[PDB]
RNA sequence: GGGUGAUUAGCUCAGCUGGGAGAGCACCUCCCUUACAAGGAGGGGGUCGGCGGUUCGAUCCCGUCAUCACCCACCA
RNA sequence: CCUCCUAAAGAGUAACGGAGGAGCACGAAGGUUGGCUAAUCCUGGUCGGACAUCAGGAGGUUAGUGCAAUGGCAUAAGCCA
RNA sequence: CAGGGCUACACACGUGCUACAAUGGCGCAUACAAAGAGAAGCGACCUCGCGAGAGCAAGCGGACCUCAUAAAGUGCGUCGUAGUCCGGAUUGGAGUCUGCAACUCGACUCCAUGAAGUCGGAAUCGCUAGUAAUCGUGGAUCAGAAUGCCACGGUGAAUACG
């Protein structure tokens, strides 16, 4: 609720004074945040994905959803419709909670940090990034590790340009080299 | 469930997180060496 | 104990538990525990916020773990853009500090490449 | 790591420093010596390091602080 | 012309009813020997003649092209 | 036995004419209700790669339809419970 | 005469060095030798630097002075089996002293890094008593180096039916 209200006053007035839009609904707001983990080496170990799903349901609050293999490829020796990866979609109150517990207490426990990159936008105002370690979330006891399983984050917003999304996230910390 | 994180910067900050436990930190967004790191 | 990086060392004497983190070793560990007034035969059990942040501030008075890595990287980039003899040996994988390239340089040259 | 208290430099190279600085970029600078340590006054100079038969036209950049001539010019052709 | 089988490491064969390329001799590096061969230990080597394709995917499945081997080419 | 052309715009129409498939499958792949819309390319994204799983854009049936081909299918005959 | 080069490196072999650990490693307290060398040389003692170094100058042509307080060994406390506090390469920085000179080249201190290596395929070497093995030291070469050569000392085994 906190950074939601922080948006709801300061980021709204800040971006409106920056880009002087015709109306307030034309401002960028964050629409959803999705989280992906490609478990692919679980073609044999069926419960590798089961424990990775427990890891993501410890990172997020909500139970995850598996992904079906779209079309079979021999480049990765997969069958079409295979237990292949796990995702979590976040909207609303849990989305703002996840962004709060991300930017406060997880980015500075990234291994040997320096600021995130600039050209990581889509071009139509979205963002994505991938991690290496996974005890960067506090919900993982250090004596429970079984692989170095990372994951990637997608912040999907209604930014009509990537520069508008850049100025949206410059109202946050959002490290910015 | 809502917990309370607290770092070494004096930033006492209560948040919802599914740790199920109160939290001790160092670096927050406030007082992290980001601009001094870039310099 | 999320000090100085990802290491949470546990059930160690602190004189070795401070060597356990990259970029900090034995003599630095002894000097830190002297400056904090900590005995050598302690364990990481019963550790507090003061015993975190005093150690982190005394080691934040020193170059640690991120900027040291990119300082090594910037020294290597400086020597590569320099094109010195030592930079050429760093870029081509040959023992720099006055060794013999002929026999038994396999730490630098890796395993035997036939 | 080396050269305790005051480095060691060259007579004729030291002279040719002023012979080029006070008299303009006439030529590349010709020395049979590979010894002196680079000071920032030498920025903007084509000098030559002889490798055993042949000179290399060394230009000096800003970050050549404690660095050396033959350290810039190795003397072994490979492969 | 026409029916049958084959093109695989340097050499010779099994791998073709579909998803990881094996066997033997040779090659290379060591070993005992004054020195070879034999003997003992350890390695890599193909992109399955070639063109196209089906399929997620081809040495394998399909249609031609180059080469090889075999059988027929009778009534006259 | 099935499909296209040869079939000359109703049906049909031969040849040692040109090209392909079938001698199966399913207790869901069937019935109904409610609902969804694919291929390919670009961008950003840890291992991750020309191509696995995420998000967006172009595009708009080129994809799918148990299989050979033809016809058809958006009110879907494709996909989920 | 100046300068580069026997110190290059896709690889094999010989000679060796240090470890792979607990009979081990660390920290503290800790007692026991020999033959040596020395004047353009050895360098006590004090002061600064954690230390590697710098200044001062006693003595010694030498059983007097210098190299110098050797180490395993013993008690305590330790790390309790891991690539570990074992191991030390490779590398970044900062040094010192030598010598005109340290890039092709060194020797050492410190800060930080911690690869493979958990006892070694076929084969192969030495050794009958203070030796086999292990731990120190001294010299010669030299202006500067040793894991090399020459020499000395500490502890100190097994087996021989044949
Ligand atoms: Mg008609
Ligand atoms: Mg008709
Ligand atoms: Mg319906
Ligand atoms: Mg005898
Ligand atoms: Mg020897
Ligand atoms: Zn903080």
């Amino acid at each position: 609720a906190k950074l939601h209200d922080y948006y709801k006053d300061e980021v709204v007035k800040k971006l409106m004074t920056e880009f002087n839009y015709n109306s307030v609904m034309q401002v960028p707001r964050v629409e959803k945040i999705t989280l992906n983990m490609g478990v692919g080496e679980a073609i044999a170990d069926k419960k590798l994905l089961d424990n990775a799903a427990a890891d993501l349901a410890a990172i997020s609050g909500q139970k995850p959803l598996i992904t079906k293999a779209r079309k079979s490829v021999a480049g990765f020796k997969i069958r079409q419709g295979y237990p292949i990866g796990c995702k979590v979609t976040l909207r609303g109150e849990r989305m703002w909670e996840f962004f709060e517990r991300l930017i406060t207490i997880a980015v500075p426990r990234i291994r040997d940090f320096r600021g995130l990159s600039a050209k990581s936008f889509d071009g139509r105002g979205n963002y994505s990034m991938g991690v290496r370690e996974q005890i960067i979330f506090p919900e993982i006891d250090y004596d429970k590790v079984d692989r170095v399983r990372g994951l990637d984050i997608t912040i999907t917003t209604t930014a009509k340009s990537d520069e508008e999304g850049r100025a949206l996230l410059a109202a946050f910390d959002f490290p910015f080299r | 469930e809502e917990i309370t994180a607290s770092c070494s910067c004096g930033n006492v900050m209560k948040i919802r997180s599914t740790v199920g436990h109160d939290l001790n930190l160092d670096v927050c967004s406030k007082c992290h060496p980001f601009f001094t790191g870039k310099q | 104990a999320r000090i100085a990086g990802i290491n949470i060392p546990d059930h160690k004497h602190a004189v070795i538990a401070l060597t356990s983190i990259y970029g900090v070793g034995k003599t630095r560990s002894k000097a830190i525990l002297a400056a904090a007034g900590i005995a050598e035969d302690v364990k990481i059990s019963e550790l507090s916020e003061g015993q975190i942040d005093t150690l982190r501030d005394e080691v934040a008075k020193f170059v640690v773990e991120g900027d040291l890595r990119r300082e090594i990287s910037m020294s290597i980039k400086r020597l590569m853009d320099l094109g010195c003899y030592r930079g050429l040996r760093h870029r081509r994988g040959l023992p720099v500090r006055g060794q013999r390239t002929k026999t038994n340089a396999r730490t630098r040259k890796g395993p035997r490449k036939p | 790591r080396s050269l305790k208290k005051g480095p060691f430099i060259d007579l004729h190279l030291l002279k040719k420093v002023e012979k080029a600085v006070e008299s303009g970029d006439k030529k590349p600078l010709r020395t049979w010596s590979r010894r002196s340590t680079i000071f920032p006054n030498m920025i903007g100079l084509t000098i030559a390091v002889h490798n055993g038969r042949q000179h290399v036209p060394v230009f000096v950049t800003d970050e050549m602080v404690g660095h050396k001539l033959g350290e810039f010019a190795p003397t072994r052709t490979y492969r």
